[PDB]
């Protein structure tokens, strides 16, 4: 799923549920190609900042 | 600033000699074996030539190196005025020594040579040429001047060619 583009979560132990890593769903530059420049939810966010 | 310290030490020569000498005129290139054949000599007169520029201390000055080829007249191996061109070269040395002339200063003398074979000699003139270096300054950078109104800052992020393009354009003294 985060090859895919949606973002993940893990279920820790206690009935807690985390983030583990926000994604983006950015995984296609604009000829075609695999582009990380906005993989992290991180870097949009830094951008803007 | 070259061409002003030529120039200095020019107008310099005229004021010291003034009549004694009958012209003064700045030769294009040292003295060759064909400069008597092709010059306007009008003897007695004096030449100043620009001889180079050695090394200086810094990156900014040289040690430029003159040169003054005294010119006379020598009719039946006998000089015009011995004591004439004698007292020229003696007070062409004494004023321009040490005495600054425009940016260059320091003059120094450096050699005197007699500087007369047999192609002056047959030709009627003597031609004591004496050297000089002074430490001249290289031109400063040119200035500048301008005042356009701050209105607009365009940034661009160096992201990759085809990734969405990320900018600003700020557009200062905007209100609202």
């Amino acid at each position: 799923l985060l090859f895919d583009g949606i973002s993940t979560f893990n279920v820790n132990d206690g009935g807690e549920m985390q983030i583990e890593r926000m994604i983006t769903m950015y995984r296609t530059n604009k000829y075609g190609d695999s582009d990380p420049s906005y993989l992290n939810v991180n870097t949009i966010a830094t951008l803007s900042y | 600033m070259l061409e002003e310290t030529e120039a200095a030490l020019l107008a310099r020569v005229r004021e010291l000699f003034g009549a004694t000498l009958r012209q003064v005129e700045p030769l294009t290139g040292t003295w060759t074996n064909e400069d008597v054949h092709r010059l306007f000599l009008a003897p007695p007169s004096v030449f100043l030539a620009w001889m180079g520029c050695g090394e200086g201390r810094t990156r900014r000055e040289v040690e430029s190196r003159w040169a003054f080829f005294v010119v006379a007249e020598l009719l039946n191996g006998e000089p015009v005025n011995r004591p004439g061109i004698y007292q020229i070269v003696e007070r062409l040395i004494a004023g321009v020594n040490g005495q600054t002339f425009g940016p260059t200063t320091g003059m120094r003398l450096t050699q005197v040579r007699n500087l007369c074979d047999d192609n002056r000699i047959n030709a009627g003139v003597v031609l004591y040429g004496v050297l000089f270096s002074g430490t001249t300054p290289l031109p400063s950078v040119v200035d500048l001047d301008s005042l356009d109104d701050y209105e607009r800052h365009w940034q661009t992020w160096k992201f990759p060619d085809e990734t969405p393009e990320f900018a600003a354009h700020i557009n200062v003294n905007q209100e609202k």
